[PDB]
Parts: structure tokens; C-alpha cells; sequence
């Protein structure tokens, strides 16, 4: 996995790759690693896939209920705190490595959370097996006072670095842009630089190729 | 210390001086030989004029510091502003009772108007030690001298230890208020 | 069977249109301690090869003496030792790669990762890697240790494949190398600011640069960072 | 890792006569190759003409003796100051010991006194509560040195009547309190010579219908 | 340790040795390895001394409570099962027990149950437990008949323990005999193995390998 | 899996007045199983007696070895070996195998044919000599023997008295050891006569 | 074991206890721990008893041969060097901890050797399980410019400290004094403060007590 | 189950004719590091008892609080708290010894070795030891850690048995203690020169001496020592 | 490091200065927490004006130093007085080839008339490093300044490390000859 987060002028952007491994096997070639916690708070997750989804949905549920109770839009620090306290409680056994970002009435925020419950603040962050490839790019090209378009470029470039150079990362680039005063825009498959080439042959079988012993109609109705 | 978990090294210090107390630290955070964060803030506020320096496990020290901040906020609501000694006691109580599951080395520093600048260190075991300073110091140094003392001391730690590096952050606690200081590599390296 | 004591970190390198570049910092670490700061980990063999070595320093110093003794031995009964029958990078590499595999096959390895960078007699660029296991490979960009994770991705943006080599100049290649070394200083806990860099060009020959420093760093944004989440002051 | 047990050395000895009983034990307390005390009693008067020693790990021995003493106290409260018979005390101690079957008292326990017919009685226990009445029993570090000697001198084992072609055994008989104390003293001086944990002093507690009497003797201090 | 118990025409014979060892050290030669649960029931000790003593004494308490409530002698089946169900609760904790619960009732006749600390409960005619069980089985198997007299049966149990006491290092001291009838058990004395061996050697002509 | 306590057995040696005594049990087993009641652990090379406890194969092997070495000593020296000299030979031979030792506990006993002095000695498995005036013990019941010998023994016993003392030391020690017993033999050694008696003991 | 060495005016003195243990059992109550390497070079040894004797005899043999070859009296440094090189070669597997002392044409010397092959120089030294008890005494009472009689006192006091306070040390005190221009005097059993008290009873058996199966005459003659 | 971190070394003590003496250095070590030099390991309870503690310092500070809380609790509804119903050393000891054994029986010990030294109401001397296992013993001389190996032998030369106690004065006892502390400074790697000493006398009461130093040491003979054997220079 | 064997600690240094070179060290030797020797001489002579400082295993460092002394004695007989660089090479050759079985950290220091004062350090791995000094120093210090530099440096090591203690021994190597210095606790502690 390769996930990043980049702060810019009037907001924050996060990105991720779309490969899901199972050892050396690619289970999913186009999986969604960007999670919605609240409408304007999104989370990119690396590590144990079932854990990143389960923890982001649980906190997202509790955030929605909190938002209704308080009659206020949720804050990123609320998500951040609820997540780290949950992760810390399980002492790293919930293998969720997250990058949390969003906009709230306080402003635009970007954080990272490790499985053990440690949080970090930054203008640019990267997590996952391709975090070193991505951070190399970020440390080379990042600057203060980025624009929305500059930040999306930097982010997707950082993810690409992981796709190409890291075997645990691959396929496509997902992005989500959270700008202040605007609706958050989720860019699913923002880049698709790994399209499978045409096959040399069609392996469509002549009908009757397969040997059959029995046939029967299944009753799905009542 | 759990395997692969984020470590905070150990280059932190707090020094008492004439007008109050100064906390100092580096900004490096590691996961093995990889620097996870090079601009970390290891100087954390638990109360208006009570701060701490964190070492060891980043997760553990954050969870504790958060709890302490909770206890001192609740203390203040009921019983008024707490002492630096009280803050150190709460830290210790947590670090001592949960010593089997924690890896946290904490230095507590604060400013009272009666007690002035105080420094308490809380090592791995969960013991408390009140000191004049913690990590040719003299008592009642000036602000400028104490800054140079912390600067020169951490500068050397960074020079020889790979777990240490980045910027040198400092927080000054006085009756005047709270002042944040920062010193970049180009300045401190060539000392 | 060993265990390394005093070690050297990343060695990074890349090919460009007329030659190769190679670099490595001047540090010898002891676990976590930055003990020795005057360590040269780039060793020129003749005027056409440079061997960059990472890993155990004592094993590195052993390899230095082997290469030095190789040059001496090649000059024996050889009137063309400074011409046709001079040492080539491909000779020097195959020698080391033979030694490294023999040592691992005796279960007493030289705890190193080596990159031989040079230019052949016919002008061709040479860049090949060998490590303690005797594993060899070649590529337009090569790096050891961290460099493999952080430098290669940056250098491959410049030379992503063989066809990009003629398009890459020495000025561009050197800039990528020097940038990569800064990134490693930021993110490798076992690295130093000081480093050495070598260029082997087929026209201008071997240029060896010592006492370089990482510069033009970004640290200013650190002042705006406060706490680890909720803290405002 | 924390080892909750230790070996405080020492050795004890209980012999039963016709109308009396003795419980002896050296007064040396040790850890490894060091001497902790040259006089630290481990044979106690527990009331109701019962003497007791729990040799081995001193912390467990002191706790057990302390509990039994307390068991005697509550026996009086609950049963109209009835005297605790030696056989009833033995069974009570079994329950004290076995109550910690899965975290035992590391002690060899011996008690001595008089039975309900006025005859001498010695009971020995293993660490978890198996007990048996005996005429003779040594316990502790030098039990292996002392015990075969007692078999030979108290119970006259392997001794045949002179001239009888080894057909007629030497006849069993009760010994006097004076003869018993000689065997005790000679048992402990012999053990002191060949066992490093045994020495310093010897304290003997004699039990008759009249009460409990003490006797002390020096031993070699090397 | 060697303990045997077998059913026959005249009831049950129970025979045990007397030795206890802690490593190579012989702690005791006077150990009572038959537990007198009550006047009608016997139990043998093998494995853990305390485990067998404690819980078979406890068994006697449960058997007394049964006959108080039901006004009838407890069956051997029921008595054995109370013990086996109890040790099964403790399974895994580390109890060590290998015992024969012996009794003679009207509805059952002479009955023996092998009960064991991993929960096993077997009814049978002949059982032998301990480090010297194999030696005792040999003498039993070759000489056992249902129509044995009480005199001959007692000797067979005595002789079988002697066979074990001789060969098994961890068996010896003395032999304790018991005869279990419908009206209760009868103790048939303590027999020192040292004296018994020489006596049996002479009278029987066995143990020619040994010089006497 | 402790070589010194698989087969079992004991040996004890005592000095007297112008005499020595050495005794051993007769057991050989394989842990709990008793295998032989005739396994004698005392040997002699001329007038020097050697008792060996421990692992039975090494007991047999060392006897054959010292028979070998003493037979050659006699051919070259033209005289029989003495106890003090033989003691050093045993120590030498044992330490020769310092890092692959014979698992034994030998005991030397005899009288010097020249001086007439009684001599006994004991060794550990790597040849540390334990010379003694009083008594020497070896075997699986060495602790027991130490307790019996230390209390029963007294100096300058006569042959007929020493016999009873060493016999009672051995018998009562062996009865508190599971791996020792099954018979016993006592050698009473005078300057120019040697008596060997088999004791009657319990066979369990 | 407890062994010491003390330098004085015109020579050196070494001392030792006489107990030999076998776990917690005392195998030898009067063993000799002082070894002769050459006439005026003596060695006190602690650790594995067979190793201290074997190593001191081997070096002593080679020293004798060297002395004959060179027509010179042996030196302590020669013994020291030959010992440490032998011990070092076996990497501590020869558990010999030695105190070497003597006089030669160069002067009087005192050294210690550890099983691993390290040597130390000193005016006062102690080795063994009772070395701490002994060194406590030496550090308390030692001074520069001791006399022969003062040094023997200090040495035997240091050994006594071990006898009494250390369980691995006991019985008697052996001493050897090596003075310049004199023959070395070996004081076997210089002190005997642990004499066994009279037994309370004589355990001499009536003749015929022991049962006997067979009798036979052994032929030791040719 | 624990493992100690910051520790305190030997605590030594002895009885004399009218009371007891106890001493312990002012150091808190951290494996091999001599980190904390202002550590008081002698804690007075009232005016008749002093508890000396070695081992884990954090567990020591816990025990300090227990004793302090014990004094407070004893004064509750107790008009004779400064007289007949005041705390005795035997009360304070049995409390700690109960706690220490309970904690080891819960497999969560207080990693300490404790010596309670004091004088009873009837003038009798009290000196008893308890450790992390709950093991207790009493003797004329008591010591923990190294003190057990080096101090006890020296103190037992003064008071070898009970009958020597009336013959031993405070001046002699104090001299033996101070000598023992110097020997431990010489030979204990985990010790310091600075220490505290306390005397509880039945007549003069509790005297507490802080900031003592080991003095009158012998180091001059070191100059004559050269090399490790053969070296003459 | 083998269990129970004698450890030499690690408080040793060599400093080059104007007139030559000075070696310095403590005198403590341990076996666990027990100080086996408190007046050890860790400054050993391999040649007239080539000395070494030993650290780690006492047995290993002694055996090596003895062998080196042998090689330099034989070198001198054949080829004349050896260089300090040659001495360091022989040390390295031993420490490197037998790195699996050794625990020896050695500092070699010597005085030539051409090369003047030289210092070579040889750590655990068996590598060699030529330096100006080894363990705020200035090149070409005076004898008195270099003594104070070593004195103050080792004094602090002793203060914080329990593996270090006793006296501070120093050896001065110059064209004048060889001078042994010693400094007792009462002097250096109160610096
Ligand atoms: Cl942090
Ligand atoms: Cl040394
Ligand atoms: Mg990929
Ligand atoms: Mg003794
Ligand atoms: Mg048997
Ligand atoms: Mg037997
Ligand atoms: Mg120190």
C-alpha cells in the first residue's frame, strides 16, 4: 500500500493506490483505500485491510451520532482522538495505519495515526510499504503555499513513485480533495496508468467442451 | 518497547534558571533506522504553565500526557491551579501502576509564582525525582545562558546519536508567560 | 558466521550519457552511534573504476587492500599495464563477485553491499551490484540499503529505462544524486550530512569530489508544527 | 523471570518415644553460599502440646506455621476450648497444604506431640499434604545423611542378633529421652561435617505430658 | 510403587507395596497405600500421594452423605463415579492419580473400578498400577483363577507384590494385604519384604538367581 | 539420562589398624529395572584393590584398562604396583579423558608392601584425588554413606570390628537408595591375607 | 574455596582453606589447595579441583625441565606466562583460578590468574567463593611495609573470614611463606579451628551383628 | 512479574549495647549508570525506627508512602499515638513483611530487600530483614546485596554472637559500619562515596546523619603497580 | 564477551599534542558488579615508544598485546624500530582475523621522530582508524592542557559509569622519553 496526504492553501488532499495483496498475490486490483468518516473528513488507510475499514466505519458511525447530538459539523481532531484511543486500547493488534484529513469550522487538518496509537501532524505525510518511495518524492518537490492543482499533482506523483517502485503497491491512483467552503470531491481512479494490454488470443471455449454428469433446476422461489 | 512501534529517542532536557524554567528537545522520531518524523514536537502542554518532555514510546507518552491533561483540567475546575509537583504525581501514578505495559520516560517542568521553576524527572520504573535540571550548569543562570546550555548540550547529543536530530525546540516558562523557541541545523551544528 | 559492528549506510549510483556517477556518505555507525566521521567508502581503482561499499567497515577495509593488491599484481610482467592490459571495471567486479560468493559458500561472508561503477575501454558504461550473498544485478540506477527504497525512486524518474540514458546529462544526473543524498539525510537515521561523490566520464575521466555537504534543506515549516493533534500552543 | 521460591537450607528431625516426643532442627538460615542467621528458630510451640516445623523455603514455612497456630486458636473458639489432638492437627495441616495444591508451600512439615493415649507421635507431610505417622523422620537438606542412621539406631534395621545366623532380628524397643537426644546430637554433628548448609546451632523441643521443654546445643560454624 | 486388586469367588484381594521415593532417595518404607474410604470401600494410592489421600478421604465423606440421605449403602459404581467426575473437573490442572475403587455389594457383587486423573473410569476383574505394575501382572495372569480360595488368593496378591518389589527399584518396604467381603474389608497384616523374600525363596524354591 | 545414575551402585572404603576394608553392593540395573545381582564393582591388581561406581560399561572398561596397565608395569618394573603409585595412575588415566570423561567414581584401597601403611583414596570422574585417613565413599548413595560413615567410624579398628562397621555403613545406606542393593561384598585386607565376605541384605 | 596472597618486606605469603565441596556435600575436609610448582614458587588454586592440580603439575614439570636446560632457578613470570597461555588456549573450560607467588633471582612476586587467561598484579589478592569475605578483611587491615609475621596474620585472618562466613570454604588454614634468601616453608594445617567435638556415644557394634552368607579367602599372591 | 530498573545497592546494619546502627549509600543506579546521586534510602518512621531499603527505587518510594500513611492512620482516634500506642519497629516490620509476601504470592513483587532497624518500647533492640520473596530473618548483623558478602564478615568480627552485643559500644559499632561502607566503595561497582547513617539509641534516641563521605582511603600503592605480569616500565 | 569473565570497561583515551602523545585510562576491572581489580594498569607497552590502551575482555586484550609485543620485538631485530602504523596493523590483523572469538577494543598510540605523535583506534570489528584523538579538543595543545583534557574527560566517565573508577593512569610519549602519571580520586572527583 501507498497512501499520502498533502496540505495546500485552502485545504488538504489525500491519495492512495488501489492494490490489495495476499502475500505475493494480488487479490484486488482496484480496491478503495480512501474512506469517508464524515462528509468532509476522509481517511486513507494502510496495513490490515479489514482493520482499516472496520475502525474507520466505527469512528465514522460515532462521529455521525455525535454530530447529530451536538448540532454541529464534526471536527477532525474528534475523529483523530477517537481513533487513536481505540487503536491504543488494542495495543497495535488492530493493524490500522491511517492518514486522517478534512475540513471543519476550525480549518483544514492533516494527521497520521499508527496502529499503536501515536499521532503526527504535518504538511505532507505518507504511510504504507511504499511510504519511502512516496516520501522521497514529497521531500524533493514539496514546498510551502501550494495550490489545489499543485497539491493534487504532488500527491499523485508520490503515489506513482510507490506504484512503480514498490511491489506492494500498484494499479491506479485514488484522490480526495477537501477544500474549505466547498463540498469534498472524491476522485475515484483519478489516474489509470496500468491498463492491461489486449490479449493475443481469445480463450472462449466451443460449447460442449466441458463434460457433464447431471443437470437440475434450482428452486430459489418460495 | 514493542517491535516496529514509533520511538522518541531520549534527547530531552529541562533546566531551571533565575526567571523560571526551560524545556528543550530534538525533533526526531524513528521506526528502526527510518526517521518517521523529523519535525516532531516532544514538548507538550498539560497545563497553562506545566509542560513535559516525552521519551521512549510515542504512543505511550501521548496517551499518558493526554490523561494527565484531563486530570489537571478537572483539578483546576474544582481546586484551582495545580502545582508542578501535583502534575508530576499524576504522571508517576500512571507510569508506575502501568510499568509492565509502558515505555515512557518523562520530564515534567512548570512555573508557579511561589515555587518558581521546578523540574521533575520520571524514568522507566515509575519513580519521581525532583531536580534543578534533567536530561557545569550553575544555579540561577540567565535566560540567555540557559538557552545556550540546552542548545550546546542537545547539539552534541544529535552529533553522536542517530536516534536524535532535526531541529532543537525549546519552551520557556516564566511569570511573563510562555515562549516557544526553535533552532535549525545550520545554527547548532557548527557550534 | 558474523555480525556486523561498525557499518556504512546507502551507496547510490546512476548512469548518464557519457559515464556513471556514484556517491556515499562519510560515516561509520556503531549500532545507533555516529562514531567515525572521516570514513571514505568510495575507492578508485585506476583511473576508470570506483567501488562504492556499504556494510561492515572492517570487511570494507579488507576489500580495499584486495583491490590495491590487484592493481600491483596486474602490473607484474605487464608492459601494457597503463594501456591495453589495464584493469577494467568488469574485471574488478567479477573478481569481487567471485570472492563474495565464495565467502558466503564458506558461511563466512563479507558483510557488504558493493557497487562497482566505471567506464570500459570501448567507452561503455559499467554499473553492477554485488552483496554478501554473492547476488549480482545491473540497472541504470543502483542503490544499497535505504538508497534502494528512497533514492532509486528518485533516480528512476530521470532514467526510467535504458533509452533514457543518452538523454541524461552529467549536470542533471549529478543534481539527482545530490538531491537523493539530501533526502537520505532527512530520513535515514544512520546517515550524515557530509559525503563523497565520484564521476567517471569517458571523455573527462575520473573526477573525485570529497568533503561535500547536503545543503538547501527545508526546516522552516517546523516552527508552525505544534503538538501531536489537539494542542494549539 | 521472577522465581517466587527459594531454598533457606536447614534440616529438621522428629523422633517419637513411649511417653514423649522430640522435634529438633538446626538454627542456621542460608541463601546460596551465604549465611543469613546463625540463630533463626524454625521449631515452634503451637499450643495444645503440639510442636511444628516447616523446613525448606522459609517464607512458606513461616506462613504455614502462622496459619496452623491461628487454626488452633479458632478451634478453641468454635469448639468450647477443646484440646486439638495431634491426629486432628495433622488432618488440618493436610487441608492447609492441599489448599495450595496448584501453588504449593515449598516445605517439608513435621509435627510432634502426644496422641490421645499419651504415647509419643510424629507426623510428617510432603509439600502438598500427604501425611503419615512415624516413629522417626528427618527432613530438609541433610535428611539423606541422617535418616539411614536413624533406621539403624532407632528402628534397629539390618542389625541381627549375634550368633543367630542372621535369623533373629534385634528386638524393637522404646528409647529413653536421654538416648534419643544423643542420637539427635550425633545426627546433627555428623550432618554438620558433611553438609555445608547444616551448622551453627541445634535447638530441640521435647514434648511430655508436663509440657514443652527446650534444649540448645552449639554446632560448628564453618 | 506397585498396587494390584482382583475379583474372585470370595470377593476382592487388594495388595500394595510401601515405598516412597523422591528421585533416588527413599523417603519412606512405611507408607499406607490403601486408603480406608469406609468400612466397606477401599482405594489404592498411585501417582500423587496427596491427590489420592485427599480426594479418597473426601470420597468417604460423600459416601457417608449418600447413605444418610438414601438410607442405603452406596454402590461401587456410584462411589467410583463421584470420584471420576470430580477429577474430570480438574482435568488439565495437573492432578496425578491412578486408583482402584474396590467394594462388595448385594446388587453388584465384588466390583473394582480403575479411576484415573485424566478422567478414565474402567470396570474390570484385574488391575495393576504403578512403576512395578508389569511385574505383578505377570504373576497374576499366569496364576489367576476365579475359583481361588481366600487363602490362596491372599498369597497370590502377596507374591505378586513381592515380584515387583524385587525387580522394580521404586517398589518395596513391606506388603499390605486386604480382603474385601460383602460385610466389609478385613486387614491381613503388614509383611516386611526383606523377611518375606527369604521366606518365600526357601519355601517356594523360586528366585534361584539370588544367593541366600 | 544421567550416566552416573543409570546403573546405580555404591562402594565404600575404610581404614583400620594395620588393615583396610573395601565393600560394594552387587546391583546392576537399567533405571527402575534390576538386571543383575552379581555385578561386583571391586577388582584387584596384585595387592591393590579398586572399586568403581558409575556407568557400568565404563566400570568394566576401566578394570580391563588398569589390568592392562598394571600387567605391563609389573613386567617392566619386575615388581607389583603399590597403592600410592596406582592412585596416581588412575588420576592420570582419568584426566587424559578430561573433555570426554568416564562416568565413574573409583576408590583405591590397599596396604603398602614396603611400609605396611594402610592406604585408601577416592576420585571424581576427571581424576581429582581425595586421599583420606578415615573413609571414602562413592556411588548413588554417597550422601547416605557419608552420614553413616561419619557417625559410625572410629580410628584404629581391628579387622573383625572394622568388618561390622563398614558392613553396617553400606547396608543401611543401600536400603535408603533405590538403585543400590541386591547383595553386598566386603573385602577385609591385611598385610598378607585377604578375606572376602558376602553379606545378607534385603532384596528389594 | 578461599585463597589469598599477601606481599611483605622480604617476600610473599599465600594461604588457603581445606574444604572440597561436591554441591552441598563436603567431599574432603582437609584437602591441599597449595601447590608446588618449583621449590620457591607455590600456587594456590580455586575452581575445578582436578584442573588446578593438573595445570599446576604440567607447568611445574615444564618449569623443572626448563630450569635444568637453562642451569638457572625458575622465575615466577615464567610460570605465570606458561599458565595463562595454557588457560587462554582452552578458553575458560579449564576452570582453574590461581594465585601464583614465589621468589626468584629477580625478587618476590605475587600474581593471580583467571580461568580465561587474564593475569593481575598486586600486593594483596584473593580468589574463590570466599574471595569477598577475604578481600573485606584485606582491604580493612592491609598496609604497606608488612613484616613476615604481620603478613601471615593478615593472610590467615582473611582465610578465616571465608571459613566462617562462606559455606563453600571451611575446615583448616594452610600457609606457605616464600622469603628471599631462604627456603620456602610450607605450613600445612597452620590453624585448626574446626576440630570435631567428642561424640555422645560409641557406635561400635557387637561382633556378629552383621548377617553373612558366604566367606572366602582371596588370593593376592602369584 | 517485573524487572527492576533504577536500583539501590547494599544496606548494612548491626546491633550494639544500647541500640542499632544502619547505613546505605545515596545512589540510584540504572544498570551500569550512576544516575541519581541524591537518593535517600533510609526512612525514619517516628522517633524509634528506621527502614533501610535496597532494590527497585520506584517500589521503595511506594513503601515510603505506605509507612507515611501508616503513621497518619495510627494517629486516628488514638490519644496515645505519641506514647503507649505509638508505632513500634516490630509493628512496622510485620506490616511490610505481610505486604512483601502477599505481593510475591500474587506474582507481582516489590523488588526490594528491606532492613527494619529500631528500638522497642521496653528498650530491646530490633533488627530484622525482609525481601521480595517475603523471606524474613534476624541476626546481630544484617546486610543486603553485596553487604551480605563483604560487610557481614567485617561486622561479625565485632559481634560474632548474641553475647558480644553488650560488649559493643556505639563508637566501635559506628567505626565498623563506616569501615564496611568504605570497603563496599572499593569493591562494589554499583556504589557511591556518599552515604547516610542512622543510629537508634534507647537513651539518646534517633540520630540521623546525612551527607557522609568515605574517607581515609588507600590508593597510593597503585603507582608501584605496572602492567599485568612481565612489564617492568 | 564470555559469561563471568573479567571485563576491562571502556574508559580509555589517547590524545596527540604538540610534543607527542598521551594515553589515559581508569583502573577498574569487573566481574558483574564486583570490582575484581581497582588498581589495574590498562596502559601497556608493546615497544619502547608504542603503547596501547585495552578495553573489553582482559584475557583477550592481554593475549593480543603479548603477541604484538612479540612481533615488534622480532621486527626490531631484523628491520629496525617499527612505526606506530606498523604496530596498529599487527593489532588489527589479530583482532580482525579472530573477530569471532575476541572482544577487544584497542587504542594504539606511539611516538616517532618523523611522524611525531600518532593515534590509531581498533574497535570490535577489527577495523583501523587513524585519528588525532580517541576515547572540544584543539590541535597542538600543550602537555599540561592535554593532561587536563584527559583528566577532566575520564573524571566524568568515572562519575557516570560504574564500569569505570579508581585512579586515572596516564602515559606521556615524547622525544624526551616516557613518563608515567597518576591521579587519585580526591583530586579528580572534585573537579
Ligand atoms: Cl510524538
Ligand atoms: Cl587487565
Ligand atoms: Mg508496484
Ligand atoms: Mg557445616
Ligand atoms: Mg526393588
Ligand atoms: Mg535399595
Ligand atoms: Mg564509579
Amino acid at each position: 500500500t501507498t497512501i499520502v496526504g498533502v496540505k495546500f492553501n485552502n485545504g488538504v488532499v489525500i491519495a492512495a493506490d488501489t492494490r490489495s495483496t495476499q502475500g505475493p498475490i494480488v487479490a484486488d486490483k482496484n480496491c478503495a483505500k480512501l474512506h469517508r468518516i464524515s462528509p468532509k473528513i476522509w481517511c486513507a488507510g494502510a496495513g490490515t485491510a479489514a482493520d482499516t475499514e472496520a475502525v474507520t466505519q466505527l469512528i465514522g458511525s460515532n462521529i455521525e451520532l455525535h454530530s447529530l447530538y451536538t448540532s454541529r459539523e464534526p471536527r477532525v481532531v474528534s475523529a483523530l482522538q477517537m481513533l487513536k484511543q481505540h487503536l491504543f486500547k488494542y495495543q497495535g493488534h488492530i493493524g490500522a495505519y491511517l492518514i486522517v484529513a478534512g475540513v471543519d469550522p476550525t480549518g483544514s487538518h492533516l494527521f497520521s495515526i499508527h496502529a499503536h496509537g501515536s499521532t503526527d501532524v504535518g504538511y505532507y505525510l505518507s504511510l504504507g510499504s511504499g511510504s519511502l518511495a512516496a516520501m522521497a518524492v514529497l521531500e524533493s518537490h514539496w514546498k510551502q503555499d501550494l495550490t489545489k492543482e499543485e497539491a493534487i499533482k504532488l500527491a499523485s506523483d508520490a503515489i506513482q513513485a510507490g506504484i512503480w517502485n514498490d511491489l506492494g503497491s500498484g494499479s491506479n491512483v485514488d484522490v480526495c480533495v477537501m477544500e474549505i467552503g466547498k463540498d469534498a470531491e472524491y476522485l475515484r481512479n483519478y489516474l489509470t496508468p496500468n491498463v492491461r494490454e489486449e490479449k493475443q488470443k481469445s480463450y472462449k471455449f466451443p460449447r460442449g467442451t466441458t463434460a457433464v454428469l447431471k443437470e437440475s433446476i434450482v428452486n430459489i422461489c418460495d | 518497547l514493542k517491535k516496529g512501534e514509533v520511538s522518541l529517542g531520549t534527547s530531552i532536557m529541562a533546566v531551571t534558571f533565575k526567571d523560571g524554567v526551560i524545556l528543550g528537545a530534538d525533533s526526531r522520531t524513528t521506526t528502526g533506522a527510518y526517521i518517521a518524523n523529523r519535525v516532531t514536537d516532544k514538548l507538550t502542554r498539560v497545563h497553562d504553565k506545566i509542560w513535559c518532555c516525552r521519551s521512549g514510546s510515542a504512543a505511550d507518552t501521548q496517551a499518558i500526557a493526554d490523561i494527565v491533561q484531563y486530570h489537571l483540567e478537572l483539578y483546576t475546575s474544582q481546586y484551582g491551579t495545580p502545582s508542578t509537583e501535583t502534575a508530576a504525581s499524576v504522571f508517576k501514578e500512571l507510569c508506575y501502576e502501568n510499568k509492565d505495559n509502558l515505555t515512557a520516560g518523562i520530564i515534567v517542568a512548570g512555573y508557579d509564582d511561589k515555587n518558581k521553576g521546578e523540574v521533575y524527572t520520571i524514568p522507566l520504573g515509575g519513580s519521581v525525582h525532583k531536580l534543578p535540571y534533567a536530561i557545569n550548569f550553575r544555579e540561577n543562570m540567565s535566560k540567555e545562558e540557559t538557552v545556550d546550555f540546552i542548545k550546546h548540550s542537545l547539539s552534541q547529543a544529535i552529533k553522536w546519536d542517530g536516534s536524535s536530530g532535526g531541529v532543537i525546540r525549546m519552551v520557556v516558562l516564566t511569570a511573563a508567560g510562555v515562549e516557544r523557541l526553535i533552532f535549525y541545523p545550520d545554527e547548532y551544528e557548527q557550534l | 558466521t558474523q555480525q556486523p559492528i561498525v557499518t556504512g549506510t546507502s551507496v547510490i549510483s546512476m548512469k548518464y550519457d557519457n559515464g556513471v556517477i556514484i556517491a556515499a556518505d562519510n560515516l561509520g555507525s556503531y549500532g545507533s552511534l555516529l562514531r567515525f566521521n572521516g570514513v571514505e567508502r568510495l575507492i578508485p581503482v585506476g583511473d576508470n573504476t570506483v567501488v562504492g561499499i556499504s556494510g561492515d567497515i572492517s570487511d570494507m577495509q579488507h576489500i580495499e587492500r584486495l583491490l590495491k593488491d590487484l592493481v600491483t599484481e596486474n602490473a607484474y610482467d605487464n608492459p601494457l599495464a597503463d594501456a591495453e592490459e589495464a584493469l577494467e571495471p568488469s574485471y574488478i567486479f567479477e573478481y569481487l563477485a567471485t570472492v563474495m560468493y565464495q565467502r558466503r559458500s564458506k558461511m563466512n561472508p563479507l558483510w557488504n553491499a558493493i557497487i562497482v561503477a566505471g567506464v570500459q575501454s570501448n567507452g561503455d558504461q559499467f554499473l553492477r551490484y554485488v552483496n554478501l550473498l554473492g547476488v549480482t544485478y545491473s540497472s541504470p540506477t543502483l542503490a544499497t540499503g535505504f538508497g534502494a527504497h528512497m533514492a532509486n525512486p528518485l533516480l528512476r524518474k530521470v532514467v526510467d529505462r535504458e533509452s533514457d540514458i543518452p538523454k541524461t546529462t552529467v549536470q542533471v544526473a549529478e543534481e539527482a544524486i545530490v538531491n537523493a543524498m539530501r533526502v537520505l539525510y532527512y530520513r535515514d537515521a544512520r546517515s550524515s550530512r557530509n559525503f563523497s561523490l565520484a564521476i567517471i566520464d569517458k571523455n573527462t575521466g575520473l573526477t573525485f569530489k570529497k568533503n561535500l555537504q547536503v545543503e538547501n534543506m527545508k526546516w522552516d515549516f517546523a516552527k508552525d508544527i505544534k503538538g501531536y493533534g489537539t494542542q494549539k500552543i | 523471570q521472577f522465581n517466587p521460591y527459594g531454598d533457606n537450607g536447614g534440616t529438621i528431625l522428629g523422633i517419637a518415644g513411649e511417653d514423649f516426643a522430640v522435634l529438633a532442627g538446626d538454627t542456621r538460615n542460608i541463601t546460596d553460599y551465604s549465611i543469613n542467621s546463625r540463630y533463626e528458630p524454625k521449631v515452634f510451640d503451637c499450643g495444645d502440646n503440639i510442636v511444628m516445623s516447616a523446613n525448606g523455603f522459609a517464607a512458606d514455612g513461616d506462613a504455614l506455621v502462622k496459619r496452623f497456630k491461628n487454626s488452633v486458636k479458632w478451634y478453641h473458639f468454635d469448639h468450647n476450648d477443646k484440646k486439638l489432638s495431634i491426629n486432628s492437627a495433622a488432618r488440618n495441616i493436610q487441608h492447609l497444604l492441599y489448599g495450595k495444591r496448584f501453588f504449593p508451600y515449598y516445605v517439608h512439615t513435621i509435627i510432634a506431640g502426644l496422641d490421645e493415649d499419651g504415647k509419643g507421635a510424629v507426623y510428617s507431610f510432603d509439600p502438598v499434604g500427604s501425611y503419615e505417622r512415624e516413629q522417626c523422620r528427618a527432613g530438609g537438606a541433610a535428611a539423606s545423611l541422617i535418616m539411614p542412621f536413624l533406621d539403624n539406631q532407632v528402628n534397629f534395621k539390618n542389625q541381627y542378633e549375634p550368633g543367630t545366623n542372621g535369623k533373629v532380628k534385634k528386638p524393637l524397643k522404646y528409647l529413653s529421652v536421654e538416648e534419643v537426644i544423643k542420637l539427635v546430637r550425633d545426627s546433627f554433628t555428623s550432618a554438620t561435617e558433611r553438609h555445608i548448609q547444616v551448622g551453627d546451632g541445634l535447638e530441640i523441643l521435647i514434648v511430655t505430658k508436663d509440657g514443652v521443654r527446650k534444649e540448645f546445643y552449639e554446632l560448628k560454624r564453618d | 510403587t506397585t498396587t494390584l486388586a482382583f475379583r474372585f469367588q470370595g470377593g476382592i484381594i487388594v495388595a500394595v507395596d510401601s515405598r516412597a521415593t523422591a528421585g533416588n532417595w527413599v523417603a519412606s518404607q512405611t507408607v499406607k497405600k490403601v486408603i480406608e474410604i469406609n468400612p466397606f470401600l477401599l482405594g489404592t494410592m498411585a501417582g500423587g500421594a496427596a491427590d489420592c489421600q485427599f480426594w479418597e478421604t473426601w470420597l468417604g465423606s460423600q459416601c457417608r452423605l449418600h447413605e444418610l440421605r438414601e438410607k442405603e449403602r452406596i454402590s461401587v459404581a456410584a462411589a467410583s463415579k463421584i470420584l471420576s467426575n470430580l477429577v474430570y473437573q480438574y482435568k488439565g490442572a495437573g492432578l496425578s492419580m491412578g486408583t482402584m475403587i474396590c467394594g462388595y455389594t448385594r446388587k453388584e457383587g465384588p466390583t473394582i473400578y480403575y479411576v484415573d486423573s485424566d478422567g478414565t473410569r474402567l470396570k474390570g476383574d484385574i488391575f495393576c498400577v504403578g512403576s512395578g505394575q508389569t511385574f505383578a501382572y505377570g504373576v497374576l495372569d499366569s496364576n489367576y483363577k476365579w475359583d481361588l480360595s481366600v487363602e490362596d488368593a491372599l498369597y497370590l496378591g502377596k507374591r505378586s507384590i513381592l515380584a515387583a518389589a524385587h525387580r522394580d527399584a521404586y517398589s518395596g518396604g513391606s506388603v499390605n494385604l486386604y480382603h474385601v467381603t460383602e460385610d466389609g474389608w478385613i486387614y491381613h497384616g503388614n509383611h516386611d519384604v526383606g523377611e518375606l523374600f527369604w521366606k518365600v525363596k526357601e519355601e517356594e524354591g523360586s528366585f534361584n538367581n539370588v544367593i541366600g | 539420562s544421567d550416566p552416573s545414575s543409570i546403573n546405580g551402585g555404591i562402594v565404600v572404603a575404610m581404614t583400620g589398624k594395620d588393615c583396610v576394608a573395601i565393600a560394594c553392593d552387587l546391583r546392576l540395573g537399567s533405571q527402575s529395572l534390576g538386571v543383575s545381582n552379581k555385578f561386583e564393582k571391586i577388582f584387584h591388581y596384585g595387592h591393590v584393590f579398586l572399586g568403581i561406581t558409575g556407568l557400568a560399561t565404563d566400570v568394566t572398561t576401566l578394570n580391563e584398562m588398569f589390568r592392562y596397565k598394571t600387567n605391563l608395569y609389573k613386567l617392566k618394573e619386575e615388581r607389583a604396583i603399590e597403592p600410592e603409585t596406582f592412585t596416581q595412575l588412575v588420576s592420570s588415566s582419568l584426566y587424559e579423558r578430561r573433555f570426554g570423561p568416564y562416568f565413574v567414581g573409583p576408590v583405591v584401597a590397599g596396604i603398602n608392601s614396603k611400609s605396611g601403611k594402610p592406604f585408601i583414596a577416592g576420585f571424581d570422574l576427571i581424576g581429582c584425588i581425595d586421599e583420606a585417613k578415615d573413609f571414602i565413599v562413592s556411588g548413588t548413595a554417597s550422601d547416605q554413606l557419608f552420614g553413616m560413615c561419619e557417625s559410625l567410624y572410629e580410628p584404629n579398628l581391628e579387622p573383625e570390628d572394622l568388618f561390622e562397621t563398614i558392613s553396617q555403613a553400606l547396608l543401611n545406606a543401600a536400603d535408603r537408595d533405590a538403585l543400590s542393593g541386591w547383595g553386598a561384598v566386603v573385602y577385609i585386607i591385611k598385610k598378607d591375607e585377604v578375606v572376602k565376605r558376602y553379606l545378607k541384605m534385603r532384596q528389594d
